[PDB]
């Protein structure tokens, strides 16, 4: 159907620039405005501006003028957002979102204030002087101290990585039910740490193998760790 | 730039009302977005009261004077999310978002299932020791996790994180990680986390004697 797909997570040093893409599919690209909205971790939504994919005209929020550039490639129905001179408080998830333009394009000098009816999945952008680092993965072994009434808890500790995010799956994606992957916490070392746990029947702890699959793309780190009692 | 209450709590089946405050907001079109944890915002109401196809009739909207309101009738666990109102400001050519409202769905209190994990030998080999205390599927959110090492209370050497309300059973889970050097870890024998929660008649301790 209709979706917006954005590029992968980015890591940049302060002062550098970043460019996020937004590929549109399922509708007429030039028919709808394309907005960019960002969200800092645990914070609200902040509108950055829009581009008219048909004319190329733009409207940037005051806060980003002289810093932000919005462009598009009609032939591949992709919108682009480039933020320059990044600071640490530019660390956020960057969404693209479309709004209807019924006046496409038999008019000009007038913006139709439509709602943002379709949003991209978002792109995490971290701005830090810190070095990119792959995680160490340690098992959280199941035992009697992790059993209750026929169910057992086990998991993986994904420790000392930078930056966000990591993806954690279990048994190459086969195991999905009863999984809790916790929000990462930022340690005093400046490195992230995260745990993923799974509650399974204790009767299977001898006859079933459990491996957590950790993928930290910003450092090209892929680790599989077998979790044994 | 628009005023919203940080939190709204409502029992399943009850009606949640989320207000969006702004001077003469009634003369503008107000849109509403629902953002579930870890997901992109979804349009639920546009132009004060219109709904996109696919959005249940339980969602309704109104706008007059200095207040716009998103009303969710017959609230259920799937309605757990942050809700943002939005307006286009013609006078400034900006889109303005509200500060957001987290809807929490009330439920019966549920005591956490507590589990504890010793550090792995592989981590131990690297010279650090991390021990993890897990509280699974509890309600409400307020919980106290205390680390004890040889009966002594720990401070400054642990971090915790909590999941948002589960989209089906309205519970939370918590993960607390105690971190020491391998040297300090070897000095002691008993490692314990002590959890306090409404669903616990008295505090509960999980431990291992190394
Ligand atoms: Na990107």
């Amino acid at each position: 159907q209709v979706q917006l797909v954005q590029s992968g997570a980015e890591v940049k040093k302060p002062g550098a620039s970043v460019k996020v893409s937004c590929k549109a599919s399922g509708y007429t690209f030039t028919g709808y405005y394309m907005h960019w909205v960002r969200q800092a971790p645990g914070q609200g939504l902040e509108w950055m501006g829009w581009i008219n994919p048909n004319s190329g005209g733009t409207n940037y929020a005051q806060k980003f003028q002289g810093r932000v550039t919005m462009t598009r490639d009609t032939s591949i129905s992709t919108a682009y957002m480039e933020l320059s001179r990044l600071r640490s408080d530019d660390t956020a998830v960057y969404y693209c979102a479309r709004s209807p333009n019924p006046y496409y394009y038999d008019s000009s000098g007038y913006y139709y204030p439509g709602a943002f009816d379709i949003w991209g999945q978002g792109t995490m952008v971290t701005v830090s002087s810190a070095s990119t680092k792959g995680p160490s993965v340690f098992p959280l072994a199941p035992s009697s101290k992790s059993t209750s009434g026929g169910t057992a808890a086990l998991g993986c500790l994904v420790k000392d990585y930078f930056p966000e995010p990591v993806t954690v799956s279990w048994n190459s994606g086969a195991l999905t039910s009863g999984v809790h992957t916790f929000p990462a916490v930022l340690q005093s070392s400046g490195l992230y740490s995260l745990s993923s746990v799974v509650t399974v029947p204790s009767s299977s702890l001898g006859t079933q193998t459990y491996i957590c699959n950790v993928n930290h793309k910003p450092s090209n780190t892929k680790v599989d760790k077998k979790v044994e009692p | 730039g628009l005023t919203q209450p940080p939190s709204v709590s409502v029992a399943p089946g009850q009606t949640a009302r989320i207000t969006c405050g702004g001077n003469n907001i009634g003369s503008k079109s107000v849109h509403w977005y629902q953002q579930k944890p870890g997901q992109a915002p979804v349009l639920v109401v546009y132009d004060d009261s219109d709904r996109p196809s696919g959005i249940p009739e339980r969602f309704s909207g109104s706008n007059s004077g200095n207040t716009a309101t998103l009303t969710i009738s017959r609230v259920e666990a799937g309605d757990e999310a942050d809700y943002y109102c939005q307006v286009w400001d013609s006078s400034s050519d900006h889109y303005v978002f509200g500060t957001g409202t987290k809807v929490t769905v009330l439920r019966t209190v549920a005591a956490p299932s507590v589990f504890i994990f010793p550090p792995s030998d592989e981590q131990l080999k690297s010279g650090t020791a991390s021990v993890v205390c897990l509280l699974n599927n509890f309600y409400p959110r307020e919980a106290k996790v205390q680390w004890k090492v040889d009966n002594a209370l720990q401070s400054g050497n642990s971090q915790e994180s909590v999941t948002e309300q589960d989209s089906k059973d309205s519970t939370y889970s918590l993960s607390s990680t105690l971190t020491l050097s391998k040297a300090d870890y070897e000095k002691h024998k008993v490692y314990a986390c002590e959890v306090t929660h409404q669903g616990l008649s008295s505090p509960v301790t999980k431990s291992f004697n190394r």
